[PDB]
C-alpha cells in the first residue's frame, strides 16, 4: 500500500529540520544516515528534512516537529509521502526576511547577528516559504524564507552570501507564531497531557 | 535489497557520485583526484557539518571511531 506513505505523529526531537523513522522502515525506503528526504504533504506542498532512526517510531507512523507538520499542511493522524532526494543542490542565493512582530522594539543589524550563525556551518535543507525559529541566539526569533536560488527548495550553503533586506514582512493567517504556547512550553506535566 | 544511491555534497549541489558496492578510501580519493583534480594528501573526508569547526578543531578520526555508515553523506 506504498511504504513511502506514513502517518505523521509527534517527535521527541525539537529539531526544526529533522524527522524520525523506524530502522525497519528506513531499510524499506533505502535511507542512509544523514540523508535528505523529501516529505510531500497536502495542498501540493513538500518539505525537505533529515531522517533519523528512532525505536520509538511505529511501522506506519513518522515522527516530525510541529513546524514541518504545519508547513506540510498536515495534522495529527494525516498521511504524508517520504522520498529520498536523488538530486539536490546548494542554495547559490538565500533571501530571508524577519517578521514585523519579531522586530518590535529592536533596530540595527540582524544580518550579522542572526541571519548568519544559523546558516554558517549549519547545512540544513529549506524550502521557499518555510519558517524557522532561532533559539540559539539569546531570544527566539522567527525568520521566514522568502526564496532561494533553486526553486522551490535547496540546502543552506554557508559559502553563499545570505541577503536580508531591511524590510520586515507581515505574518500570514495560516502561519502561526512560534511564540505560541505548545506542548514544548509545558514542563513536568507529561502524563497530565 | 541494497541500492547504492550515495550522494556527495558539493559546492554546486548534492549529486549521486559514481560509487560501487564496495570500495575503500583510497578508491574514493582517486576519484576526486580526477573528477575535481584534488590530491590524496589534500582532500579531507568529513561526514558531518560544522564546516567552520573543521579548521584545526576537527581532530577526530574518520576510522572505526566515528563509525561511517554504508552511504554516509560527505559534507563538503
Amino acid at each position: 500500500n506504498r511504504p513511502n506513505r506514513l502517518i505523521v505523529d509527534e517527535a521527541i526531537n525539537e529539531d526544526n529540520s529533522v524527522v524520525s523513522l523506524s530502522q525497519p522502515k528506513m531499510d524499506e525506503l533505502q535511507l542512509f544516515r544523514g540523508d535528505t528526504v523529501l516529505l510531500k504533504g497536502k495542498k501540493r506542498r513538500e518539505a525537505v528534512c533529515i531522517v533519523l532512526s528512532d525505536d520509538t517510531c511505529s511501522d506506519e507512523k513518522i515522527r516530525m516537529n510541529r513546524v514541518v507538520r504545519n508547513n506540510l499542511r498536515v495534522r495529527l493522524g494525516d498521511v504524508i509521502s517520504i522520498q529520498p532526494c536523488p538530486d539536490v543542490k546548494y542554495g547559490k542565493r538565500i533571501h530571508v526576511l524577519p517578521i514585523d512582530d519579531t522586530v518590535e522594539g529592536i533596530t540595527g543589524n540582524l544580518f550579522e547577528v542572526y541571519l548568519k550563525p544559523y546558516f554558517l556551518e549549519a547545512y540544513r535543507p529549506i524550502r521557499k516559504g518555510d519558517i524557522f525559529l532561532v533559539r540559539g541566539g539569546m531570544r527566539a526569533v522567527e525568520f521566514k524564507v522568502v526564496e532561494t536560488d533553486p526553486s522551490p527548495y535547496c540546502i543552506v550553503a554557508p559559502d553563499t552570501v545570505i541577503h536580508c533586506e531591511g524590510e520586515p514582512i507581515k505574518r500570514e493567517d495560516e502561519e502561526e507564531s512560534l511564540n505560541e504556547v505548545g506542548y514544548d512550553d509545558v514542563g513536568g506535566c507529561r502524563k497530565q497531557l | 535489497a541494497e541500492s547504492i544511491i550515495i550522494r556527495v555534497q558539493s559546492p554546486d549541489g548534492v549529486k549521486r557520485i559514481t560509487a560501487t558496492k564496495r570500495e575503500t578510501a583510497a578508491t574514493f580519493l582517486k576519484k576526486v583526484a580526477k573528477e575535481f583534480g584534488f590530491q590524496n594528501n589534500g582532500f579531507s573526508v568529513y561526514i558531518n557539518r560544522n564546516k567552520t569547526g573543521e579548521i584545526t578543531a576537527s581532530s577526530s578520526k574518520s576510522l572505526h571511531l566515528l563509525k561511517i555508515k554504508h552511504g554516509d553523506l560527505l559534507f563538503l
